[PDB]
């Protein structure tokens, strides 16, 4: 209930 | 709004790996992003997602609403989300 917050991040690592 | 039908999720502990079967692109999400993704998989609407995040993290609601808004938009830009 008291975790340290950081903004959610989407990271693209590659492709087929 | 929902997760695209063409996406498959790989759960590795705290984090989530996403693959889009149509675009052939793959992604990783951090702790908070993955928490949000799990809630999306459960079909939770953004308001419910915001409630969940605020209950688990030390953060003001406006920050969460703003960040979530950016995050969902980022997902949609990669076609990971649809109907957003
Ligand atoms: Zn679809
Ligand atoms: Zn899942």
């Amino acid at each position: 209930m008291t975790k340290t917050y950081t903004a959610p991040t989407l990271v693209e690592y590659g492709g087929l | 709004m929902k997760i695209s039908d063409a996406v498959v999720s790989a759960h590795i502990d705290d984090e989530v790996v996403l693959l889009h079967l149509q675009t052939g692109t793959y992604f990783g999400l951090d702790a908070v992003g993955s928490r949000i993704w799990s809630l999306l998989e459960e079909g939770k609407r953004p308001e419910e997602i915001v409630d969940a995040i605020c209950a688990e993290y030390s953060v003001d609601r406006p920050t969460v609403e703003r960040d979530l808004r950016d995050f969902l938009r980022a997902l949609a830009n990669k076609e990971l989300l649809e109907g957003y």
